[PDB]
């Protein structure tokens, strides 16, 4: 069941504006929009969504991801976009130039105003390990960026200011297995 | 059902909204090279899942006073990536490419697009001198613009002394942003030789021009960007040697 | 102060216990002909080596450590927790427990993480304390309750960084303190008397660093000056002192020069310059200063 | 199915038409947009288990449910320590169990008597179940410790410790963590309903304790409940908490001071 | 291997029974009236 | 014909152009009680034309600084009409629902709003004491808001501790404003009792929460009302006794 | 085969072509001359097993594998003892094992506890397991102690040793005691590389105990790891080590003084 | 005379099951590809 | 090691002292001209 991805987790933000991801219309040809991590049992985005408790409760995960995509613009405004997934090695993609090599999806805003990112299984063992930091990176799955294709075009007597609502969900695919405590409670008050 | 489409090659997709019918360039489909047709005699490979697949480039902000932009096919995609290393090392080459540019609008902008394929896209010089030493030739860059593009000078001639008005026998599509958001175009390798070299010889070249003038009222966005989307379907690579760049 | 260094590559203390309460003294370091350090091998000092039984760093450790006796059970060696043993700009180490941390703020982990890549990730987001554990961390914050979990042994946070093998990076569940402050280039200084260091302290210092340290008091009478650490092996990158009401240089310190330890100079407003090069680059400096009002 | 799920392999496509990436979220219906509709996968027989994730080896798990003290002093003294059944008192547990709406399940209660300094001493302890509506004993020498017509366990310090099953006993036909009602009717005020969300179909009567001697023994005892849910069945999945709990029957928390679900970043447009 | 043995008359106080497999996720991930085609617009 | 439906409950109808599909709560459909889930020995009444129908709630204004609404659903029909007569004098019920919500636009704002339904949606209390005689606990116009609903504090954490992200598991609907204008939601008898008392047990509570904020330029509407109508499918009453109101 | 080999009876032969005894040894295989192509034997019907020498024979013993101190002080006090789950600790079972390159077994671990001065007073313990991603326990009255989702063993000094049996799991197919490779991507320095070798298949996270009482116990107990391998599959033999070992996770062995393979003789040309 | 019986639903919770006779020695001693007769020159 | 990418052979000194590289054709057109020459190296054939 897809849930809402918590991609504006950043500060300078109140509760409810922190699930948006701000679209607007850059004067450069090519800028880079909300960007996030894979890892669903690891410290981010994906801390917000059932999949990612239902993952923090286990200790090794497999399978393939969807993240989904929404529009909730104007019925004037138009657009594309691109979400490509890179496999793990180097860092986060500089410009679109690069991230366009691994799997991507053209992304334009029509009637039907919601996309469907599927992150495949491009791992090299079976199960990929929750835990994920410092010296277990080996069990890394990569990084989605969000970029501009064309730009966000609007009509004059229109807001230029829209949002995405990111959403996430497990493929029929997935594997849970190894069950753990999670790390969302450590300590609680005498009740 | 037929204003939506979702193409996939590899691990990309493309989703559409406002689309208008796939275009295939004279009818023929991008297929590998038959042993009739053939006349190298080394084996080819064939990777199938990591240089066919939809690759973008940069995006160009559309402003008013545009011109328009180009690009040499076998050529962009001649450092990015496994295709362009693949490429880098081998002496033959041959394949199809599949196309999609996305330029997205409200319902109160107005233009046209004209992007089309141009087989052996040849630049023009611009001058008026005959002498064999002064004559105008275009740079390297102005021929092979790489994976940044070009602009035109006078692209009412298409740079070459060959009129816009005429260049709808090619295989072109419409972006007409009242109507639909992207073209896409579909177009089998095109050469007089079964195989080549992807480095010094570029098989076609997109070029997208503004026919009809971007207009909008005050107080609508004014980000225009122009995004385009390649997929080198059917790739074959022979003659395995050194990497060479240019 | 005792240790200006990161390791405690240069404590000439006396201790000569491994801890004050409950610890085992330290094995002379001219008794020792079993082990490849002694005093029959280095003489003239080289990390401080004489006829006593301190604990010193000549191996290029992440802490001191003497030579303990052997009870048949492993270990011969133990760090020693000198309690006069932290530089200026280290807080300390702390425990660190779970989902609330010490550390309330971004976190950042990377495969060279090193003391002043974290120092210069928490600065350059204008935050308050750093801190890294486990080696593979990078905890920024502003919060003052940092010693919710409690206080850790100086000896039990010396797990090795990942980027560089002569600082100590926390540990597997402790975390070690630092200000932003240290390392820095240039900043209105306003204490009673405090150290600056050279941009990069933990580290080497950078090719082209240039910068302005303003050294400001509210009424003092003359300052006092001093100069622990000084490492220069190159006479084109340079220190000064000047005074910034008519713009003249007090004095110039090089590597061809040696400073002296402590001088008066009836200023208020010393503003300090180091002008770097891209040759040859070793280690910075560790002024100390005084005034008095 | 004993397995996962297996791949088709696909192709790439060249035609107008099908968008299988255009599902459309407004509709409350989640993407089945698989990958074989999509980048070219391969064909792989996918043989990992989904027998783990099932329910009943999900919450075959014993986890610390309630701790019992017993002084039995000599001045100060009581004698019993009784301990009313719910599962709200840790967070664990009730995290693990408030994650659903409807409940069904038997329990595998087990008791770990230890001491304060901590010793097993051979005394006799009787751990007694009063179900409600049953008087609950006053004292260590009191009229209902006889035990007839209740059940009631006899165990030693030094013996392993004891485990009885228990069954399913609601009145209702399952159980329920949220009652989004009153327990019975009349006037409701204004000021503190502290009556609200209170369900009388989880009163699982009271626990008690003594320690069966004549005259007295000066010893601390503190027991631990342990309770392993089997043959359960849930329904209406309910979101997992986010926010700390306060206290054991309403789940209030705190409204200035708020927990995010997710850590802050450095920017958006960062992934690390 | 038989943990299927019960000791008492009672049923309850025997151990996990045979596992089930059964897993609808339509119920939860689908729950719409017109079936929406896997290759076709949601809404036309 | 997807995007038009006409839904017709006794002498009630709802039209609409902007619409998606409908949601059957967890694939059940509302039915009566069947004999073998059934405990109490009384016939009960079923009018089946008086109760089952369309009843449609004040309309409440989508301002920008909105935080959200929500309903106690057995509640809000206790005073209004042959329902709330027929559920005052009996002891037993047991029914389902059937929704519809309507927000209109035009296609120059912009907006979007989440609505679902929470089974035994309890409020939480808003503090951070833990001694029980000042512990804060919200008032009966909050458990139960009758037919005008409550506001949200904390949206966030949809009064109750648990996070509005997570929400989507909830048999939900959203309202786009550039897609459509309605959502429909028909959820059965979810409880673990057969019947229960319509008067001091709420089954579940509608919660509207505008997730995007709403946008507009300086010279469109600014009055953007939140309509909802509800229709008590296949009711149920049983124990016929006096009247009473709370 | 459940004997060895019978032996063919055998005479002379004189004729020339036939050289049994001619094998060559460049070409990287080894000798098959038997003896029945030699020196004329009898006819032998050997009746010696051979199941003793199977893998499954040779791997089932237990072995020391790890020492846990645990001092419980008043003063200077810990609470917990974890212990790394390794097999290079001690080189008994760390030389058998390392004769293989890639490996997949079961284990039979079992803990034998024991005081100071040696002594078996009734004590309860508590042995956890934390697998790799779990948080560690922090204290002996921490909150991982509550073993809810986690497996732990109690049992007293007083009781037989506890024996767990525990399945494969690691990540990839099989274990490895050689990694020719890195952990990670990055830029390797020439001084120290001390992460070459290191495989993160074979972190089976931590093992930790305390003491399950309320105040102290002033006792310094010492726990011993015995693991019997069982069910157990090889791979890739690998030559037998010849000098002492140095480290736990790496083969280091010393330049200078070197161990010859064989004792040295008075003279090549002499047997004894 | 039994033990392949199990007493847990897990199978690697057992004794050693029936030993295998299985002995390849040919991969390790003659790992050529042209097979060398008993009586012959190993080369020609 | 740079030599060693293209068409190689291993030729050792054995009883048979004689070896033969074939040199196969890798031509983009089906027919080379044997002037090669400047502006003619486009039918060069390669270096053995
Ligand atoms: C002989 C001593 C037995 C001790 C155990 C008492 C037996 C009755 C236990 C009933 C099991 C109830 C489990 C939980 C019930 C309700 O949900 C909770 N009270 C509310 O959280
Ligand atoms: C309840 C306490 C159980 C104590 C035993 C812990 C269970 C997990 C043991 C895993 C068995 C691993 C055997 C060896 C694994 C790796 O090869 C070594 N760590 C590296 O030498
Ligand atoms: C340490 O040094 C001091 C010097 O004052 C001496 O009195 C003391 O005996 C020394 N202790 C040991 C253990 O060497
Ligand atoms: C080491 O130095 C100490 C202090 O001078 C002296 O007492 C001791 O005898 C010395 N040991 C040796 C072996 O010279
Ligand atoms: C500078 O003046 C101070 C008086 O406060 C004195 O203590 C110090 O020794 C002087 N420095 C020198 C180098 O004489």
């Amino acid at each position: 069941v897809e849930t809402i991805l918590e991609v504006n987790n950043t500060t300078e933000a109140t509760g409810l504006t922190r699930l948006l991801i701000p679209v607007s219309s850059q004067n450069k040809a090519d800028e880079l929009c909300a960007a996030f991590m894979v890892d669903p049992g690891r410290i981010g985005p994906w801390q917000s969504t059932l999949v990612g408790q239902i993952c923090r409760y286990y200790t090794q995960w497999s399978g393939s991801l969807k993240v989904t995509f929404m529009f909730t613009g104007s019925f004037m405004a138009t657009g594309k976009m691109l979400v490509a997934y890179s496999p793990p090695g180097s860092a986060q993609p500089a410009n679109r130039e690069t991230a366009m090599l691994g799997t991507h999806v053209i992304w334009d805003f029509g009637l039907q105003s919601s996309v469907s990112l599927v992150i495949p299984w491009i791992s090299n063992t079976h199960f990929r390990t929750a835990k994920t930091g410092g010296n277990y990176d080996y069990y890394t799955a990569g990084v989605v960026t969000l970029w501009y294709q064309t730009n966000y075009v609007v009509p004059p007597e229109t807001p230029g200011e829209a949002y995405i609502i990111a959403m996430g969900a497990a493929q029929d695919n997935f594997t849970l297995k190894i069950c753990k405590d999670t790390d969302e409670v450590t300590q609680q008050a005498v009740l | 059902s037929d204003r939506v489409a979702q193409l996939t090659v590899g691990n990309s997709s493309i989703t559409t909204q406002e689309a208008a019918n796939i275009v295939l360039a004279y009818g023929e489909w991008p297929e590998y090279c038959p042993d009739t047709d053939a006349t190298a005699v080394d084996k080819p490979t064939r990777p199938d899942v990591s240089v066919n697949r939809f690759y973008t480039l940069d995006s160009k902000m559309w402003q008013e006073n545009s011109t328009g932009w180009y690009w040499k096919f076998p050529d962009v995609l001649n450092k990015t990536g496994v295709f362009g290393q693949n490429a880098q090392f081998h002496y033959l080459y041959r394949s199809g490419f599949c196309l999609h540019v996305q330029c997205n609008a409200s319902k109160f902008h107005q233009g046209a697009l004209l992007v089309a394929v141009i087989p052996e896209f040849v630049i023009a010089g611009r001058g008026s001198n005959t002498k064999p030493n002064e004559a105008p030739h275009p740079g390297f860059t102005t021929t092979f613009p790489g994976t940044t593009g070009a602009t035109f000078h006078d692209p009412y001639v298409l740079d070459s002394g060959v009129p816009l008005s005429q260049a709808l026998i090619y295989p072109h599509q419409w972006i007409n942003l009242r109507t639909n958001n992207c073209a896409t175009v579909i177009v089998p390798y095109i050469n007089a030789v079964p195989f080549d070299s992807a480095i010094n010889h570029s098989n076609f070249g997109l070029i997208v021009i503004p026919v009809s003038p971007l207009k909008y009222s005050s107080g609508a966005t004014t980000a225009i960007p122009i995004t385009i989307t390649i997929a080198p379907l059917n790739s074959e690579f022979g003659g395995l040697r050194q990497a060479v760049s240019q | 102060p005792e240790c200006f260094t990161a390791n405690g590559a240069d404590y000439r203390g006396t201790q000569n216990w491994t801890a004050l309460q409950g610890g085992k003294p330290c094995l002379f370091w001219n008794e020792t002909f079993q082990h490849p350090y002694n005093t029959l091998k280095y003489p003239n000092g080289e990390g401080g080596l004489g006829e006593h039984n301190y604990c010193r760093n000549p191996d290029g450790d992440v802490s001191p450590w003497c030579y303990v006796a052997e009870h048949e059970d492993g270990v011969y060696w133990k760090y020693c927790e000198i309690p006069a043993c932290q530089m200026p700009g280290n807080l300390g180490c702390y425990k660190d427990h779970g989902n609330p941390p010490p550390l309330t703020g971004t976190s950042k982990t990377s495969n060279k993480l090193t003391i002043q890549t974290c120092i210069s990730f928490c600065r350059s987001q204008r935050f308050k304390f750093a801190g890294m554990e486990s080696g593979y961390a990078c905890f920024c914050g502003n919060n003052p309750d940092y010693w919710k979990y409690g206080e850790a042994a100086s000896t039990e946070c010396n797990s090795v960084c990942f980027g560089d093998h002569t600082q100590p990076c926390g540990g597997d569940g402790r975390i070690i303190l630092f200000d932003t402050l240290v390392g820095a280039c240039g900043g209105n200084y306003s204490a009673m008397s405090s150290v600056v260091y050279s941009p990069d302290f933990p580290d080497t210092y950078a090719t082209g660093r240039v910068c302005y340290w303003t050294i400001r008091v509210p009424g003092a009478s003359h300052i006092h000056f001093s100069f622990p650490l000084f490492d220069i092996r190159d006479s084109a990158d340079m220190v000064e002192l000047l005074d910034g009401y008519t713009h003249r240089v007090l004095a110039r310190f090089h590597g061809r020069s040696r400073p002296p330890l402590s001088f008066n100079v009836s200023l208020d407003f010393v503003i300090l310059y180091f002008f770097s090069d891209r040759i040859n680059q070793a280690q910075g400096f560790a002024v100390l200063y005084q005034a008095v009002k | 199915a004993e397995s996962a799920a297996n791949t088709t392999p696909s192709s790439h496509r060249l035609e107008t038409g099908r968008v299988p990436a255009l599902q459309a979220a407004e509709t409350g219906a989640t993407s089945n947009a698989t990958d074989e509709n999509m980048i070219e996968t391969r064909c792989v027989v996918n043989r990992n288990g989904v027998l783990e994730t099932t329910i009943n080896h999900f919450f075959s798990r014993s986890g610390l449910v309630g701790v019992v003290n017993l002084t039995d002093g000599g001045t100060d003294t009581t004698g019993y320590a009784t301990w009313d059944i719910d599962i709200m008192g840790f967070v664990q547990l009730r995290r693990k169990c408030e994650m659903f709406t409807y409940m069904r399940f038997n329990a595998e209660f087990t008791f770990v008597t230890t001491t304060k300094n901590g010793e097993a001493r051979p005394y006799m302890l009787q751990y007694m179940y009063v179900p409600p509506g049953a008087p609950k004993p006053t004292g260590r020498d009191a009229f209902q410790w006889q035990t007839a017509t209740n059940p009631s366990v006899f165990v030693k310090l030094t013996d392993p410790p004891a485990q009885v099953s228990v069954p399913f006993m609601s009145p209702a036909s399952a159980y329920q963590w949220f009652y989004d009602g009153y327990p019975t009717f009349g006037q409701h005020p204004e000021t503190s309903n502290t009556t609200y969300g209170l369900c009388p179909n989880n009163m699982m009567g009271t626990f008690a304790v003594r320690v069966v001697s004549r005259e007295a023994s000066q010893l601390k005892l503190q027991t631990r409940v342990y309770m392993k849910l089997k043959h359960v069945r849930a329904w209406v999945p309910r979101p997992i908490r986010s926010q700390p709990y306060l206290l054991k029957n309403f789940p209030n928390y705190d409204s200035s001071k708020i927990t995010n679900s997710a850590r802050d970043r450095s920017s958006i447009k960062q992934a690390n | 291997n038989f943990t299927n043995i019960n000791y008492y008359k009672d049923s309850y106080a025997a151990s996990a029974t045979r596992q089930d497999f059964t897993q609808d996720p339509k119920k939860f991930t689908q729950p719409v009236l017109d079936s929406i085609r896997e290759l076709s617009a949601p809404l036309n």
